[PDB]
RNA sequence: GGACCUGGCGGUGCUUCAUAUCCCUCUAGAGGAGCCUGUUCUGUAAUCGAUAAACCCCGAUCAACCUCACCACCUCUUGCUCAGCCUAUAUACCGCCAUCUUAACCCUGAUGAAGGCUACAAAGUACGUUAGGUCAAGGUGUAGCCCAUGAGGUGGCAAGAAAUGGGCUACAUUUUCUACCCCAGAAAAUUUAGC
């Protein structure tokens, strides 16, 4: 009105902030790489940040959380947890369609663990 | 004409090194307004010879020199203000002559021209006398000018000079 | 487009190009490197000397960063305009964001030294550069009478002083806190409160003298209108200063889109005259750095402003020059001396291999983007344009 | 006009102390010489301007006949290839940095303006913003010139003086060399920290 008279929903992973990575928050993705002694750690990333994008744009408004991404040996599960929204056939189709994708661009055993949720789980609101 | 700033009151206690505002000892009109009242109710003075007395800040200094004078002697004691009368008499070139010295003491028969004395019986002669003096000097003052109009002598050797 | 390629060439008045090279043709405004005079350095230094530890070093950057990222106070109207959109669109929490809260600045004594460390330089080299302007362009121009609203430390009195001071005999100051005068009348002083004046004939106020009656041959406001709480306060200081104007009417701001924006509203309230009668008949022109009284071309979404580069007063934390963006509109009664006027550059001009970016607000109200080069625009306009800098005059005719 | 209430002086001083930040006091080092940079003045037709682009490879370096940039003259051009140019713009966006802005209930006064504490207790309890920088470890566009902002050639250009701001070297007798790693022999003014 006048001047005198004038005078965020977070998920757990949003709420905190970076310095909480090793005391509250985990690490997304698990691998040997970065470990003293092991070799490849660059190669990694840029796997992971291509699976990123790659499952960021593949399923557009399903994914309530960020990706989990494991390597056991030459395994590779992504772990994501989606919404109901989308019908399960297609979250079928796409499922699929992207394990065989990423399978024969990695050249390894690609493997994908939806979880649905109800909503995004919110945590505080900031 | 553009004359200097009239000073305030901050700076006139600035300029008598007295550093407070209870120990002035004077008062001082700093209304430029009274003092073109004043200076009206003085008469005509348009091409008048004017003796001024107690300027002081300068306000009927001022209100004088808007009205068309020919020339204005100013008579100060405090030689404090004579600063500031020399400013205002830069901003006037010519129509302002300054006098150190004291009022009882000045002799103004000698001041302005000869060719001023007009008859005593013709009109007073063009030559006007005002002031605005404390209130301890104007009346021995005054009981002088009588004394020198009874004697025709002093200012009044001009003609009947007009005091205000 | 005051550069037709082949048809314009360079202003040939007084002999130029026959009589002088071209790094000194008349539009070379730029100014070196501005140096404080001694006196005033030696007594912001003094003043200081109680408290210039690293909690100065802090407050300093920030008041000069607070002050250069203050927007302008948000008139009701576009208040109302944004509340009309956020309720089609809780509302009042909305306005606190995305809406600038400005505040007024009361400077006591700590905040007065604070920002006189923190703008005195800055300030001194900015008014400089403006009245530089006028001094290059009309040498014959002997001020006797100068006003500065806003006179916060004496800035704009050390700059006249430095510039006019063969002629000027009356610097009326004018600030209403008494703590910034107080300091001004110590920097005067030499940094002590019992001294002699370094400039004879400084009269301080409180108050603005408000009558058309006393009238000064130049009034300044410098970095003061942003400080006033609405556009109503910045048009009533605005005409009366303009009223008050006897040759030369100088606003300068900071260098940003506020400062600009109120530029240009006092360069149209005083270009468009409202008074009926008023005592001074005389009108109004933009001496500088406008050459036209066109509305400003780049006020759409761009500012206009100009640097000057300046040695700060020696502190623990002045090491290397700085520059000063500021800017700046001059207000001259009268008309225009000639049809002669030249485009003003605006911008940082660009020197590439045979070839010259330089940005032009020409006479015809326009801006124009040039890249000045010899084959096109002859070897003297080429050779002018390369010695040309920001905030210059580029002599092009026809 | 009468009575009462809240105010407003982000006011002004004066008294005592808690009086921590901030101050000083105090302690230990930092001016000369030789080179290199910042600003001014003077001077040239002109730049003592730069090397993902020279040379030197003991280190580093000046101007090099590298090359680019500048000044004075010239030449091409339908050409390299539907050619060619860090030319501009983040004052085009995106990335990155930085600037600033962001209650209720219950009592008392006659249910007036209004007020509510006593412990051996007397109504009190509950994101936007920016003519911002960055085109060097990153991108998507937009415009310029295209007989010249493209490609060449012939000469030049290689500055001078201070006061001050900063940087690098060597600077010793409580030293230096050898043997040892400590009982030997030979040589000769501001400023930076404090804890
Ligand atoms: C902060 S200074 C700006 C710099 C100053 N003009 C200079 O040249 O150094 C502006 C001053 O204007 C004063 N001011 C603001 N509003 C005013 C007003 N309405 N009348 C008189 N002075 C005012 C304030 O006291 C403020 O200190
Ligand atoms: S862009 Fe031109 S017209 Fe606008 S303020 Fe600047 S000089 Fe004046
Ligand atoms: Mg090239
Ligand atoms: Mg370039
Ligand atoms: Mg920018
Ligand atoms: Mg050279």
């Amino acid at each position: 009105r006048e001047l005198p008279c004038a005078w965020k929903p977070v998920t757990y992973e949003e709420a905190h902030a970076p310095h909480y990575i090793a005391h509250r928050k985990g690490w997304l993705s698990l691998h040997t790489g970065n470990l003293d002694g092991e070799d490849h750690a660059a190669e990694r990333t840029v796997e992971d940040v291509f699976l990123r994008k790659f499952m960021w744009g593949t399923f557009p408004g399903c994914l309530a959380d960020q990706l989990v991404l494991k390597r056991r040996g030459n395994q590779l599960e992504i772990c994501a947890v989606v919404l109901r929204q989308l019908s399960p056939h297609k979250y079928y189709f796409l499922v699929g369609y992207s394990e065989t994708l990423l399978s024969y661009f990695y050249k390894c055993p690609v493997r994908l663990h939806l979880q649905t949720v109800p909503s995004k789980v919110v945590y505080k609101y900031l | 004409c553009r004359l200097p700033p009239l000073p305030t009151i901050r700076e006139i206690i600035k300029l008598l090194r007295l550093q407070a505002a209870k120990q002035l000892s004077q008062n001082f009109l700093l209304d430029l307004r009274l003092t073109d009242k004043i200076v009206r109710k003085a008469g005509n003075l348009t091409n008048a010879y004017v003796y001024e007395v107690g300027p002081g800040p300068g306000g009927i200094t001022r209100s004088i020199l808007n009205a068309d004078v020919a020339e204005l002697l100013v008579v100060e004691k405090d030689t404090r203000f004579i600063p500031g009368l020399q400013m205002l008499s830069d901003a006037a070139p010519g129509k302002l002559r300054i006098v150190h010295g004291d009022v009882l003491t000045f002799k103004v028969e000698k001041a302005f021209s000869e060719s001023l004395k007009r008859p005593w019986e013709d009109d007073p002669p063009n030559v006007h006398i005002i002031g605005n003096l404390p209130f301890s000097v104007s009346t021995p003052l005054i009981i002088k000018w009588l004394e020198n109009i009874s004697c025709r002598d002093g200012p009044f050797v001009y003609g009947r000079t007009q005091m205000t | 487009a005051a550069l037709v390629p082949g048809v314009t060439q360079v202003d040939n008045k007084s002999g130029f190009l026959q009589k002088r090279p071209h790094r000194q043709h008349p539009g070379i405004l730029k100014l070196p490197h501005v140096r404080l005079p001694q006196a005033l350095a030696n007594g912001a230094q003094l003043l200081l000397l109680g408290s210039a530890g690293p909690t100065m070093e802090n407050q300093v950057q920030t008041l000069t960063s607070y002050l250069w990222s203050r927007h302008l106070p948000v008139e009701p109207e576009e208040l109302q305009r944004r509340a009309r959109h956020l309720e089609k669109k809780a509302v009042l929490h909305a306005l606190r964001k995305t809406t600038y809260h400005w505040q007024e600045l009361s400077y006591t004594e700590g905040l007065s030294l604070v920002y006189m460390a923190a703008r005195l330089d800055g300030g001194f080299a900015a008014v400089s550069r403006a009245f530089h302007e006028i001094r290059a362009r009309n040498p014959a121009f002997q001020p006797q009478t100068l006003m500065d609203f806003g006179s916060g430390t004496g800035s704009v009195t050390w700059a006249a002083h430095s510039i006019w001071g063969q002629s000027l005999r009356e610097y009326m100051c004018v600030d209403r806190s008494a703590a910034m005068l107080v300091l001004a009348e110590k920097l005067l002083k030499g940094g002590s409160e019992s001294g002699e004046p370094y400039i004879p004939g400084v009269f301080f106020r409180q108050f603005l003298p408000v009558s058309p009656k006393v009238q000064f041959d130049v009034v300044v406001s410098a970095f003061s209108l942003s400080e006033l709480p609405s556009k109503a306060d910045r048009t009533e200081v605005v005409q009366t200063l303009w009223r008050k104007t006897g040759h030369f009417l100088v606003l300068v701001e900071n260098g940003t889109k506020a400062g600009h924006s109120l530029l240009m509203d006092a360069r149209d309230l005083v270009l468009k005259g409202k008074e009926k009668s008023p005592l001074d008949p005389r009108p109004g022109f933009v001496f500088a750095p406008c050459p036209h009284e066109l509305p400003c071309p780049q006020l759409t979404n761009l500012a206009c402003s100009f640097s000057q580069a300046y040695h700060p007063i020696p502190f623990s934390w002045n090491k290397k020059p700085k520059e000063e963006k500021f800017s700046m509109v001059i207000l001259a009664r009268g008309s225009p001396e000639e049809a002669h006027r030249w485009p003003r550059i605006t911008q940082p001009v660009l020197k590439r291999p045979r070839h010259v970016h330089c940005h032009l607000c020409c006479p015809d109200g326009h801006m124009q983007h040039a890249v000045l080069t010899a084959r096109r625009h002859g070897r003297d306009l080429y050779r002018c344009a390369r010695v040309s800098s920001w905030g210059d005059l580029l002599p092009v005719l026809t």
